[PDB]
């Protein structure tokens, strides 16, 4: 009996090393892993016979829905084609923003004005918005 | 003192239904607030 | 070109009646197993917990694989993909192939007594109304087959996508064959080709998903295994 | 409690450029848009532009982008638009506005400024 | 933009009796069933108010008798109980696109 | 049954 | 003999649970996982015990 | 027990300590040594914040 347990608990922390060099070390991004909500710090505590793990994320709520493009092209010159980075492209609701279309974090809602630190050019396609008039990430 | 022990189904949480829409667009999830 | 597995997650959990299958009620046992009936609650007791464990497990796994949102699933979804896997509206046609190729003995609970009971057929050669001889007790799985089929098209609405940065919050809610581009760019391979031969991809794809009609077969090592998890169940009844 | 200032009416020549203003009060000035609207009969009005209070973005009537053009003092709380080179065409009844959302992606002009003229 | 009309030019009607203003668009306005369809009110000595908005026929600043209707090309405003307060010009406007133009308008009056 |  | 048959299923059910919360909530690209023909979209089903 | 307890809580406060850094191109050659509040808006920035 104890020969057998002896193998389950090697095997055990085996498991608890490689936390300690993911969901502890360092932010991940592979999910499943560490707490169910992303994954942001993470901490761990001596306990009896092996180690006690806690772990923080992120809990979004009050979803609702929005309108949003896969691109946009500007289209009185169709070769100039972006996309957003890590966001998304929303018809403007914020009365601040005078842009049509506006950007936002993908992990809460949060509009704001089109600018290039936002975007980044990409090949056209036919769904990319034809927004003939004012698009200013680069201007030109 | 209590009294007997009530039969219940087991609830099944739903998830958010989101449309599938066709077209150059489409509607996003996303949330507005957030817990720790 | 596909590729499966298959993945066992449980055990049938199973107890015992530690008198009867001793001693069927005789008065001798009666007094003599008295003293053996610490041996007894240390069998049931180990049993106990480990059917415990089993639905331990059961719980964890579905926590997972519920979403906070999915998309609602109506016919001709995937556009030219043909996407068979929808369930007839159900399980699906795939699952039910799966359970229909398995040689597994007839359902137990409903009828219980009666299907051990005279009142069915005389061919019946079921374990199962050996259980009311020996006292061996089959528990029932904990999800419940409908609540399941629930859960797997609660994955399916989360399919499209993928894509759109870590998508832990956000649900893209687009076309299933826009998404398939976005993971063939995720690739390396160009977007103008795609665009070209979006015919020949949703046609190769499809020859693809024919072949798991010929899945059903004992050259697959997964459906062979699944097979054999079942006969070592069985094996251990028996 | 909203409320929208427009500076008094003055029968100013022509060539001249024209400053108007539009002080808003009971409201957080810098979170919503101005906007300007001209009216040159009861029946003839066009729109004239729209500027961001925050970000001192805008757009204009096509019209009016070789023309008048916008800017904010935020903090007075309030807007200005000056048009550029007037002439006798551009008298008009001016009115300054406030971009709101009463429905969804639906922009509307809300309060209104009690109006002021040039000729 | 696109143009907008309005007709009858006026319409002079008796008090609590219903009426209509028809206002046709050159080209259709709906952008995914958004419309952008608002209606406005003026009086002589006032400024524009807003009335109501596609899909809403109370709030935006009125009483659910200003019924806005339609789609496409065709919309128009049905007013059941017309009063000597509604004696006003009223005008079709368009947020889709800029200039975000608006209807010349028409004027109901009591007789 | 409910808690006391 | 079941204790054991219990555990090993136990372990069995957690790499599902990572698979399911890896190759199939997502494209990755570690290969040797999932399917081996580069990684693109995998599904599962429901089967006996698993 | 192989070890004493406080060397092994001496541990645990060493990785406590090991925040920060917290990446920055693999971080296994580096010591950024900066506010812990202002890794986590880093974190939070690593998230679509």
């Amino acid at each position: 009996q104890q020969l057998v347990r002896s193998e389950s608990a090697a095997l055990s922390a085996q498991l608890a090393k490689d936390k300690v060099n993911e969901c502890v070390k360092a932010q991940s991004k592979r999910s499943g892993f560490c707490g169910q909500g992303t994954h942001i710090v993470s901490f761990v505590v001596n306990a009896p016979n092996g180690l006690y793990f806690m772990h923080v994320g992120y809990y979004p709520s009050n979803h609702i829905e929005v309108v949003s493009a896969y691109g946009l092209c500007d289209a009185a010159n169709p070769t100039n084609c972006i996309a957003p980075v890590n966001g998304y492209f929303i018809k403007t609701n914020n009365t601040r923003i005078v842009d049509e279309w506006s950007y936002t974090g993908s992990s809460f809602y949060a509009p704001e004005p089109i600018t290039s630190l936002n975007t980044k050019y990409v090949a056209p396609q036919v769904t990319y918005q034809n927004i003939s008039t004012n698009l200013p990430p680069p201007l030109l | 003192v209590p009294g007997e022990m009530r039969l219940a189904s087991i609830a099944f949480n739903h998830p958010i239904q989101v449309d599938q829409l066709n077209s150059s667009y489409f509607k996003l999830s996303i949330p507005t607030n957030f817990s720790f | 070109g596909v590729t499966q597995e298959y993945i066992q997650t449980t055990i049938q959990k199973v107890t015992v009646d530690c008198k009867q299958y001793v001693c069927n009620g005789f008065q001798k046992c009666e007094q003599l197993l008295r003293e053996y009936g610490q041996f007894c609650s240390k069998i049931n007791q180990a049993l106990h917990g480990a059917n415990l464990r089993q639905d331990d497990s059961v719980r964890n796994l579905f926590a997972s694989v519920k979403s906070s949102q999915s998309s609602p699933i109506i016919p001709g979804f995937g556009g030219d993909f043909n996407l068979t896997l929808l369930e007839p509206v159900a399980r699906s046609a795939i699952e039910d192939l799966l359970f229909d190729k398995v040689t597994i003995a007839d359902p137990g609970y409903m009828q219980g007594y009666d299907d051990c009971m005279q009142q069915g057929p005389a061919s019946a050669r079921d374990l199962i109304c050996a259980q009311y001889v020996a006292g061996y007790k089959v528990l029932p799985p904990l999800m419940d087959v409908n609540m399941e089929a629930a859960y797997t098209s609660s994955l399916l609405g989360s399919i499209a996508g993928v894509g759109w940065t870590a998508g832990l919050s956000s649900f893209a809610a687009i076309p299933f064959a826009q998404s398939i581009f976005y993971r063939l760019n995720g690739v390396g391979i160009t977007q103008q080709v795609l665009s070209e031969n979006q015919k020949l991809i949703a046609n190769k794809f499809n020859q693809a998903l024919g072949a798991m009609q010929t899945g059903f077969t004992t050259t697959n090592e997964a459906f062979h295994k699944v097979q054999d998890a079942v006969n070592n169940n069985a094996q251990a009844l028996s | 409690q909203v409320q929208l200032q427009q500076s008094g009416p003055e029968l100013v020549r022509p060539g001249v450029s024209v400053k108007i203003s539009c002080k808003g009060s009971g409201y957080t000035f810098t979170d919503y848009a101005i906007h300007w609207v001209k009216q040159s009969h009861a029946k003839s009005l066009e729109w004239i532009g729209v500027f961001s209070t925050y970000y001192g973005n805008t757009n204009y009537n096509q019209k009016f982008k070789g023309r008048a053009t916008m800017t904010v003092d935020k903090s007075s709380s309030t807007a200005y638009m000056e048009l550029a080179r007037l002439t006798s065409e551009d008298s008009a009844i001016y009115y300054c506005a406030r971009k709101s959302y009463y429905v969804d992606y639906v922009d509307a002009m809300d309060y209104w400024g009690q109006g002021t003229s040039v000729t | 933009d696109i143009v907008l009309t309005q007709s009858p030019a006026s319409l002079a009607v008796s008090l609590g009796q219903r009426a209509t203003i028809s206002c046709r668009a050159s080209e259709s306005v709906d952008n995914y069933g958004i419309s952008f369809m608002n209606w406005f009110q003026q009086k002589p000595g006032q400024p524009p108010k807003l009335l109501i908005s596609a899909t809403s026929n109370q709030g935006s600043g009125v009483p659910a008798r200003f019924i806005g209707s339609g789609s496409g090309t065709d919309f128009s405003l049905n007013i059941h109980p017309v009063e000597e307060d509604d004696t006003a010009m009223y005008f079709c406007q368009q947020s889709k696109e800029v200039p975000r133009t608006f209807g010349g308008g028409t004027k109901l009056e009591i007789k | 049954d409910t808690p006391s």
